[PDB]
């Protein structure tokens, strides 16, 4: 509201203890994407391989010499890094007049610097801003998004609902040659909380989010238990603005984040009675190699 | 990481396009390849113009003129051109051994056929074109069923004359 | 070889691994189908052993009940083509099957438990206290009679199957020719030997 | 997919460590036919 | 074979212990699966015989 | 925000959480998803409807 800096207290008032600060929503990517920091600082391109063996195996025979032999070849690819930056500057009077107040202006405006590059990298890693052409993973266009089976959630009995959830589970799988399993699920929030709050039955008092965890195909097949979490993004992403749900297997296998230069400030400059202190920070883009081992169910 | 060109395959394949199959005995001879543009791997040579060169036009080759030989794949040859021998460069044919080859027919080939060169691109194929545009190379012969278009092992001798088809 | 040391990839020992995954490649390709060259008939088409078709069951647009029918269908058809002697211990399924029973609920609204409750519930889990083995395989979409899905019920123990592998893949010294390093490599194998045929059984059309 | 044991790299570039090897299915008869290991070599 | 079209805990084997003899009485019925009885009946098909 | 078609006289269970549940979830949307209701206050009345 007012950046005056000052206040002025009356001798008959009463005051809180404390400062209320105003809300953002959290950030969301630490552990649902595998990034890296090896590489190093100034960088323009990153590099990766693959290769491919053949063979066969015949029947042989006593003092023969012919004997099946095998083969190779191999493959490269690449990516790119970009460059940005963000930083504070301050006049002589103003800090001044803040450290008679006790207030350490400088370290106020670092800490939001950083809460600010921070945000920065979220939307990077989850979106895309067309341009740099940073695809991202809710509207990666590489992917194959399809239709749910004629499922709202709302006004939708709980035979559909399982249906629509395992379908993506059976999709991926079949879309793999039945190779990979689906091993996270995104969901946009409000159809979590449809999922969560649903009972099962009348005799079967239990939610459809409680029976799911042990009774999905991924869990039911093999062992180990699946990821459900809702996002914040996914309200509207789909093809024609409806909800949109993100099937994935999360390995550093499958999606790849390079951040060669986190963030930093630099020598602080002075001219006229300022202090201009420049924060730069570079790094690339979100790579979803593995395109298959992704889906996208629209419909939810 | 590149998973580009993924076909999620059921088993291994068989062999690329000039691999050779082990064997004992193996004519391989170093030629200088003479075309502007490289050769192919598995490819069929005629004799060239430097006494020891070889061309792949093979438009030209008669019973009185027979082909050189077959080329083998290398593994090793210059990063600029992808599966080819560049020009100014030992060639490593072949003239003895057993050698897969790409098949160009229509109904496929089985164990035991012919060979047959079509002279106007240089494929191999199991019958004769029927225009004075094909030969049989004479001591030759199949050693897979393959189908159109798919890689089969063939045996060669290319020091049998070859015979003209009309 | 001596270029591929320049680049620090260590092209004789990339082969040797390889050439072990291609043998298992082949073991297994043995054990588990036919050739037609030596006649070694496999374990999903052998001609000695008795096919019979499921009691009008797709398992898509199938209620628990036919689900559950044609599962002990095989059971009591292995148990009643050897004169009632023995009993099947362990069924491998097409992988697809697999998970639509593990998924279908039992066809309650009272609990919804899973088809797996068949895990307790089956003709041999039955009868006696032991437990029952189901898994899923990969071969066995379409090697039915016409194209359609094959399932098998056996007894698994080594006086029905049995497959001898004498020797394993070894390797010979290396043979030198002309500036080419020519290396052999050679194993020995049995076919697969299904001894008493009544005790395997194949339902197709699941 | 290539056979020529080399690629033009540049000096403004960061190759990854790893190397991505095709998958292939399992191999699924060992605990399902009985096998053994007893008789001679030869 | 299961006992309701939808809510099936248990088996039909419950007969063990709703039979009419063991529901007037407290003791056990003795139920047993022969093998010469696929096709003893009056035109070739199945026999079942109840005795004391 | 009025209520989703509901009376909860004449109507089943269905209707009356759906919503109990829509106070909630419209709360928490319009904090931009970022806190929940702790505390509901309803009529007297209803909350018997509701118990019994």
């Amino acid at each position: 509201m007012q950046a005056n800096f000052g206040f002025v207290t009356s001798q008959t008032a009463y005051v809180e203890a404390g400062v209320y600060r105003m809300r953002y929503p959290e950030i969301r990517y630490p552990g649902l994407i595998p990034v890296d920091y090896s590489a190093p600082e100034w960088i323009k391109t990153v590099d990766y391989y693959s290769m491919d063996g053949v063979g066969k195996a015949e029947w042989i025979a006593d003092r023969a010499s012919d004997i099946p032999v095998v083969g190779l070849a191999m493959e490269k690819a690449t990516t790119t890094v970009h460059l940005a930056g963000i930083g504070y500057d301050y006049g002589l009077e103003e800090v001044n007049q803040a450290i008679m107040l006790g207030m350490n202006l400088p370290g106020e405006k670092a800490n939001l610097a950083r809460l600010v590059y921070e945000r920065m990298v979220d939307r990077v890693a989850f979106t895309g801003d067309a341009e740099k052409d940073f695809k991202g993973l809710f509207n990666n266009g590489a992917v194959t998004a399809v239709s749910a089976t004629t499922g709202n959630w709302a006004s939708a009995t709980a035979d559909q609902i399982l249906a629509d959830f395992n379908l993506g589970i059976t999709g991926l799988w079949s879309a793999t040659n039945e190779m990979v399993y689906a091993d996270t699920v995104l969901l946009p929030s409000a159809k979590h909380q449809i999922i969560a709050s649903k009972r099962l039955g009348n005799e079967a008092t239990e939610t459809v989010l409680q029976f799911l965890q042990r009774a999905n195909v991924y869990t039911a097949e093999t062992g180990r238990p699946l990821t459900i979490r809702g996002m914040r993004g996914l309200n509207t992403a789909g093809a024609g603005g409806v909800s949109r749900s993100v099937f994935y297997r999360n390995s550093p296998e499958v999606l790849k984040m390079h951040i060669p230069m986190r963030h930093r400030f630099l020598p602080v400059q002075v001219v006229g009675l300022t202090y201009k202190v420049p924060g730069i920070f570079r790094l690339g883009g979100l790579d979803i190699r593995l395109p298959k081992e992704v889906r996208y169910v629209d419909g939810y | 990481m590149a998973p580009y060109n993924e076909t999620y395959a059921s088993d291994y394949a068989f062999a690329y396009e000039g691999m050779v199959s082990d064997i004992a005995p193996a004519d391989i001879i170093s030629r200088t390849v003479e075309t502007s543009a490289g050769i192919g791997f598995g490819k069929i040579v005629a004799q060239g113009t430097s006494d020891r060169g070889c061309k792949a036009d093979v438009s030209a080759v008669s019973p009185t003129a027979p082909p050189l030989g077959i080329t083998v794949r290398s593994q090793a040859t210059e990063n600029l051109t992808l599966d080819k021998y560049p020009r100014y460069d030992g060639a490593a044919i072949m003239r003895k051994g057993v050698i897969w080859v790409l098949v160009t027919d229509a109904g496929g080939v089985v164990a035991g056929d012919p060979v047959w060169l079509k002279k106007s691109d240089g494929t191999f194929s199991n019958a004769d074109v029927g225009s004075s545009g094909g030969l049989r190379l004479a001591g030759c012969r199949w050693d897979t069923s393959a189908a159109n278009g798919a890689l089969a092992r063939m045996r060669v001798d290319f020091d049998v004359p070859p015979v003209a088809g009309a």
